[PDB]
């Protein structure tokens, strides 16, 4: 009763889904061969993991890859014993950085059997709840497999919601030639498939870790941390018993106002050093303040730039509702904080008793309070309009076409999906422009 | 899994890879005897990549070697690492076809070329799942050009949907040993431009330019030259060998690099390289990795990348690094040398991390780069081509052979063609 | 494998095959004798030598004159045990410098006998590559008899390639009377027929051995030690290891232009006596620089005055690639030694790691380093016009002609050899010519 | 092989060849009776040069002995090496002729000759590869004129491919000892140059001058002009006996000497030739031997070179000298007496060379010169032939034995048509 399923696809997603199950086990208590030795927790384990016989906690995960590398880090590493071998798949070669060859070609051998493995832990599942999927735009695999794989849940499970929690390409910051083809190929899916999708941003994440941790080098292992927080404050309503509980459909009632504009932007806070967290009270205001601030956006775009439509703010730990009732109340007194007109109450709250969990050796400080915020608004509309520059500005000579139509993709393809991402951005830029009564 | 074929054609090409396993052997700590005496799982994890596996322990390479004249194969199998190879892989013939590009094509080339695929052949259906070849050989030679076009033409009609790569060492305007290399070299590149997917020119004169001023060799050999290029082969395939936080696959390398179909030339290069009294005083991080290997005179081929524009760069680091310092230094590159990189192209950079890095260094990297300055080199072989041709200067050699003119007219017609994309995409805006 | 069989005709070819069969036997380690007390050595002597049951080691060799003079005293000498009875063939009378006699009348009895004897000896051979010939254009054996056996060779192992190292008549030194018609009656085979042909004068090399070596008056076997180090060089290549290896195809391929430019210059260095040796370095650069002086070209003409068309460089010893290549790009970029403008790289470079060897008894000073020098160029022209000057003026008058047509023959024979070396000696000078485009 | 056969005819060829035969056998270590007593093998193996192999090791000469009385015969039966011919060989008459050319030619000769043939066609057969012969006689005398030339001319037709050398005893105007020398001179003329290959003039004049002023002989006897012809007659047949750095045979001397095939008459000479008081005062090397050579007053045929000039010249050397030095003096006599030389042959000079010096002479030369200075003999006998054949009066003892005057008259047109060949080629520019 009340559990999800969650996905990753691709290396990041791969590796996300590594920093979380860590996480969450630590949260439970799971020692990492599965075994609990030790009241919330005696039913949190439910939704994540499902038990046997003998006492062993099983992730309900799929872990699916076209390229053997980190599925096999994963089979040698500290957690080979957490996973069901089953849950593990393995391709047999990457795509290259290629949606087309993650979608069309290399794709359908393994699509079939992650499909299997999925129905299966439905089948095990009763009162299943939400559908976690962990990827990257960038890649090849990622981009069309999840693709796939979205396309086809959706004609499995229709009647059930989607989340999804995908890295974008940063402005500046790159990795990849061919970025903005398999990103702007796979919006469309995405738009058309995902109950809910949450951006991230590498830069905003290196930036963050900069201003509010002091490494002066971070790696993807802290940016994967912070996504695992972020996921857990998130599941935490159903994990955990709250003074106001938020359920996954009820939050997107609230933060969904129309079908299409479901993009919202994810923050936490406080993220503070060992060394700072000493010197400041961090109190609920002061966090709450905190949190709307631009440079602690995990996707690099000013939000001043855009309006607010709606926001759910998520706390856990010692909270009070006298403290976020005038907490709210101020934030909305401020002008930088500019609230669409049409929309009166904009803020959905929700608390938790639990208080977060540290991992052992990380850098984010302990904290007995912390808040996660999910808000739509339309600065996306920004990094959107970028990433459709650097698309248009190469696809203009045909740049790389030629082995995206070797796999069998169309060259029309292009072109629907650049103008599927205009109308989107149209919708966006003409929901908030104004209003009259 | 993943596995790549290994094939030496000529002298130079045999030399190289001798050089090559040499190395690669010393990175997954084999012995010449062929057993295991590593320290890590790492090692043995992908082992199957370059090695099959016999029944004690002893790996055997997946290499096939090829040459006409059986004196290099006399001194391979004498050589350190003689032990290792596999005795069947040795195919030979009984003359060293002259410096002919119509005697190794033609007469020569076409007894051996079955047994030669019929070893191949033998290999590849040995393997679990085949990725791609690679091949070795020098374009000036005879034996070398025409014998691995021929090589490379037939295995492109039986395995084509596979990728297949190139080390070629070009001729020089400066360290010419040979006469007849412009018509070996302009009659080799019609067919490398065609049926290959990658090829990765190499210059002596820029190999012996690096031993001098960087590492300040007082009498290099061809054996230190063998070494950096073994040492670029190893760098470019260290993703499918060893775990990394972002792995190249040689496919996905080719579409990050290859924008349109005959632009896969590329020129490599190698970070850090420093003479043993440098050492000590060097620092040894990311940006000066990047320096290095953005440097001009650090280039595998005589050739400024300051005449054209880079079209395409990636970069396979290897070590232990924060890849945000990669990151960061990298778009500073691109910033503060913005004229050199094409516009049509926002991020012209790609970039891989490999966590082993080679033999107790702390770190390195490989540099790749598709460039417009690449067709100086044709143009000075076509320019010493033309030069030969107008009189007719040793022709009656390759008639002999079989040879007709109307085919070097052909191949200097799509040497002017290939040059002439290259300066188009040049002059594009 | 790879094996060479060399052939010694009249009094000049077998007193140089004495000198270079000593000299390859020193370089072996073989007795004259026959037996090896004496890992290059294990195979090197296969070029030159077959190893019978009992360890004897038998030159692949034949000798032949229809004087047995100097081949009785070849049995007599030293090497009696060394060579085969069969294969020292004699006749009964000389050719008494008369080109008739020595091609129509008395070689006719020994030419089948001769041929016989290459027959054996080619079919013992496994990996045959060419013929080597030795012989003096001026006399009447070393020109008819030779021409013979040239072109009954050309009928029968037509694919193999040949080559020839000849005496030819000096500038003003001249032992004979008749030397201008039996050169001249030699050429048209020798053009016709043979692949490669290096020719050599004696009073070059007696100026080389008065300058260099310090002899007061040189003599022949100072003559055939030099001459044997030439062809050893040659065939170094082929008999031992080296960084970059030559083989006769090879060469011929670089070296030979035109099919019939085909006419190379021999020089060899450092020619030094044993007191100036320790005095001078005799380095890379400065024995490339002393190929290229006019004093050390072996044949009584003046690079200077032709134009250099390629030069192939067979260093010996300790030498490595990129002190020659610097040597090359000095030489290129002097001015005095001009290149044709339609061969943009005239150098082809081969190594090896033998050093040369000194005989017992010698001049040359031992050396660690050495160079044999080839080149094909337009000089050799003002020989071949100097003896066409002399043939001229010795056949206007119809001097010695009532010798030539008594033993069958006619002057249409002497008014076309003229004619082919007037066509040749045109050729030779068209090529020189700059391009008009 | 190249087996040579001699003969001796009249009392003045019969010394000259007993003193040949002294000096030959002296040479290859023969005693009179005809045992080999030598100390090289050289001089053994190729005794069947001259001497036939007998039984027991006695070395019989290959000579033929003619005459027509037997008194010179009997005194060479009892000279120094009489004891070693063969008695067989004797071949003798019973009245020496007087001195009429008819009587030795036609009557006397026709019966003896057909002996002397027997035993010349003898000898023949026994030869196993016969080269040549070699004939001595004095133009002067009945005796040897008639029988020299008959002989020669059956010989001629018996024998046409194959080399006759005759050393003939020319007259000369000073040291006249008979009457009849003009008309015997003038009648063997014709046979000579019919019928013979190579013809060399010796002078008594030249001798006995060369006698007196070179070696300072006292009282020159015959014994010492026949020795010093001996030498040269052993000198140009050394590189068949011999070896040598520079072979020159019968057959390539007359290939390098005859231009035109009348012009065989040939001047030899020899040197060193000092005196026994003098030679303690002179340093014996090459450009002293060839300065001697070319001195016009060591020649033997009693010319004067300076009146005419040389058409070709020979120098077979004897002795271990080197042969640079050889061409250097060949060529700087040819520059200083380029006058004297003819333009239309560029190299006038034969070369040849031995390594045995001969007896008593770590170095000799031999000087064979074709000159047309040679005119000058036949100038003066032609001379002498017609101031006594104007007169009628001297011929009735010719007349007899059945000669005729159209012979006379022939025999003088044939002398006047060489000489004036000689002249025509002199004059010829
Ligand atoms: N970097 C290296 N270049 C080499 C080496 N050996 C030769 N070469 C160069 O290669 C070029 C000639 O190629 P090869 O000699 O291998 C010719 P190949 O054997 O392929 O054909 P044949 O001439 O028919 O034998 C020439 O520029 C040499 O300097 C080597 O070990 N390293
Ligand atoms: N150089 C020499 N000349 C000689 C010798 N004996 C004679 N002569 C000269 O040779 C010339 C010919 O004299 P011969 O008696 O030999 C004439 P031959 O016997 O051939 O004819 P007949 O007079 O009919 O007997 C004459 O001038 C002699 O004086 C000699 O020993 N040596
Ligand atoms: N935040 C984060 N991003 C990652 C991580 N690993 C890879 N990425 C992102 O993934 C992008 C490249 O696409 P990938 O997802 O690695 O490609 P893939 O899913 O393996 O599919 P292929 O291209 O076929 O290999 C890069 O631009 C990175 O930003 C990670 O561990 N953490
Ligand atoms: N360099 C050199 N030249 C020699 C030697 N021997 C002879 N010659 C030259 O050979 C030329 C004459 O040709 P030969 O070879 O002697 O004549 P042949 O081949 O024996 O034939 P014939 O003329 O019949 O004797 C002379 O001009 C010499 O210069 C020698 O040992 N060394
Ligand atoms: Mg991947
Ligand atoms: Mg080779
Ligand atoms: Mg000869
Ligand atoms: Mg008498």
């Amino acid at each position: 009763m009340r559990e999800c399923i969650s996905i990753h696809v691709g290396q990041a997603g791969v590796q996300i889904g590594n920093a979380c199950w860590e996480l969450y086990c630590l949260e439970h208590g799971i020692q990492p061969d599965g075994q609990m030795p030790s009241g919330g927790g005696d039913d949190s384990f439910n939704t994540f993991f499902s038990e046997t016989g003998a006492g062993k906690h099983v992730p309900r995960a799929v872990f699916v890859d076209l390229e053997p590398t980190v599925i096999d880090e994963v089979r040698t590493g500290t957690y080979r014993q957490l996973f069901h071998p089953e849950q593990l798949i393995t391709g047999k070669e990457d795509a290259a950085n290629n949606y087309a060859r993650g979608h069309y070609t290399i794709g359908k051998e393994i699509i079939d059997l992650v499909l299997d493995r999925i129905r299966k832990l439905a089948d095990q599942c009763t009162g299943l709840q939400g559908f976690l999927v962990f990827h990257s735009f960038g890649g090849g695999t990622g981009s069309g497999f999840t693709s796939l794989l979205m396309e086809r849940l959706s004609v499995d499970y229709g009647k059930k919601s989607k989340l999804e929690f995908s890295i974008y390409p940063a402005p500046q910051v790159s990795t990849a030639v061919v970025e903005p083809y398999n990103s702007i190929l796979t919006t469309h899916t995405t738009l058309e498939h995902s109950d809910c999708a949450f951006m991230v941003d590498n830069e905003a994440i290196y930036d963050i870790c900069r201003r509010n941790l002091d490494i002066e080098r971070p790696t993807y292992t802290n940016l994967n941390r912070l996504i695992s927080q972020i996921v857990s404050s998130i599941t935490a309503s159903l994990r955990f018993d709250g003074a106001l509980n938020v359920d996954l459909t009820e939050f997107q009632t609230n933060l969904v106002p129309y079908p299409r504009i479901h993009f919202p932007l994810a923050t936490y806070a406080p993220v503070i050093s060992a060394e700072k967290a000493y010197h400041e009270q961090l109190s609920v205001a002061e966090i709450t303040n905190a949190c709307f601030e631009p440079a602690n956006q995990m996707v690099k775009c000013d939000p001043r730039h855009g309006k607010y439509m709606a926001c759910c703010l998520l706390y856990r730990g010692d909270v009070v509702p006298k403290d976020v009732n005038a907490a709210i109340a101020t934030i909305k007194t401020k002008r930088s904080i500019q609230f669409v007109d049409w929309c009166p109450t904009g803020f959905k709250v929700g608390i938790n008793y639990q208080p977060p969990t540290v991992v052992p050796g990380g850098d984010l400080a302990k904290v007995q309070r912390a808040v996660c915020m999910l808000s739509n608004t339309t600065a996306i509309a920004e990094a959107w309009a970028r990433l459709d520059h650097k698309f248009d500005l190469m696809y203009a000579k045909r740049a790389f076409v030629h082995w995206y139509v070797g796999e069998g993709m169309e060259e029309g393809e292009f072109s629907e999906a650049r103008e599927d991402m205009a109308a989107l951005e149209k919708d966006y830029e003409e929901v908030g422009v104004d209003s009259v009564e | 899994m993943r596995e790549i074929v290994h094939i030496q054609a000529g002298q130079c090409g045999n030399q190289i890879g001798a050089k090559f396993w040499e190395v690669i052997s010393d990175e997954h700590g084999i012995d010449p005897t062929g057993t295991y005496h590593g320290d890590s799982d790492l090692q043995l994890d992908r082992i199957s990549v370059y090695y099959n596996e016999a029944t004690g322990g002893k790996y055997v390479p997946r290499a096939i070697l090829v040459d006409l004249e059986p004196g290099t194969m006399d001194s391979v199998r004498s050589g350190p690492f003689g032990q290792i190879f596999r005795p069947d892989n040795f195919v030979f013939g009984q003359s060293g076809a002259g410096n002919n590009w119509a005697k190794g094509h033609y007469t020569e080339g076409a007894e051996l070329v079955d047994s030669v695929l019929d070893v191949v052949r033998k290999e590849a259906e040995s393997c679990d799942c085949l990725q791609g070849f690679q091949l070795t050989h020098s374009l000036g030679g005879g034996t070398g050009s025409g014998m691995g076009t021929l090589l490379i033409s037939k295995i492109r009609e039986e395995y084509p949907d596979r990728i297949m790569n190139t080390f070629s060492v070009v001729p020089s305007p400066k360290v010419s040993d040979t006469v007849v290399e412009p018509y070996n070299a302009t009659l080799s590149v019609h067919q490398l431009v065609e049926n290959t997917d990658e090829t990765y020119c190499i210059d002596n004169e820029a190999l012996y330019d690096i031993c001098f001023r960087t590492l300040k060799l007082t009498t290099p050999t061809y054996g230190d030259l063998n070494h950096l290029v073994s040492a670029t082969m190893s760098g470019v395939t260290t993703c499918l060998r060893f775990p990394g936080q972002l792995n190249a696959d040689l496919r996905k390398l080719a579409v990050n690099m290859v924008p349109f179909p005959r632009l896969h030339f590329f020129m490599p290069g190698f970070a850090p390289l420093t003479s043993r009294g440098s050492q000590q005083y060097r620092a040894l991080t990311v940006p000066e990795l990047t320096q290095q290997v953005f440097d001009a005179k650090n280039m595998m081929a005589a050739c400024d990348p300051r005449h054209g524009r880079y079209l395409t760069v990636a970069a396979v680091f290897r070590g232990r690094m924060s890849m945000k310092e990669v990151d960061e230094q990298m778009l500073n590159v691109q910033n503060k040398n913005s004229s050199y990189f094409v516009e049509w192209i926002p991020n012209n950079v790609k970039t891989a991390v490999c966590d082993i890095p080679p033999r107790g260094l702390k770190m390195a990297v490989t540099f790749i780069g598709n460039s417009t300055a690449i067709q100086e080199l044709f143009k000075r072989i076509s320019e010493q081509f033309t030069a030969m041709f107008r009189r007719k200067a040793f022709l009656h050699w390759y008639t002999g052979e079989g040879m007709d003119e109307m085919e070097f007219t052909e191949a200097e017609s799509n040497m002017n063609d290939l040059v002439s994309e290259y300066q188009q995409y040049q002059d594009a805006t």
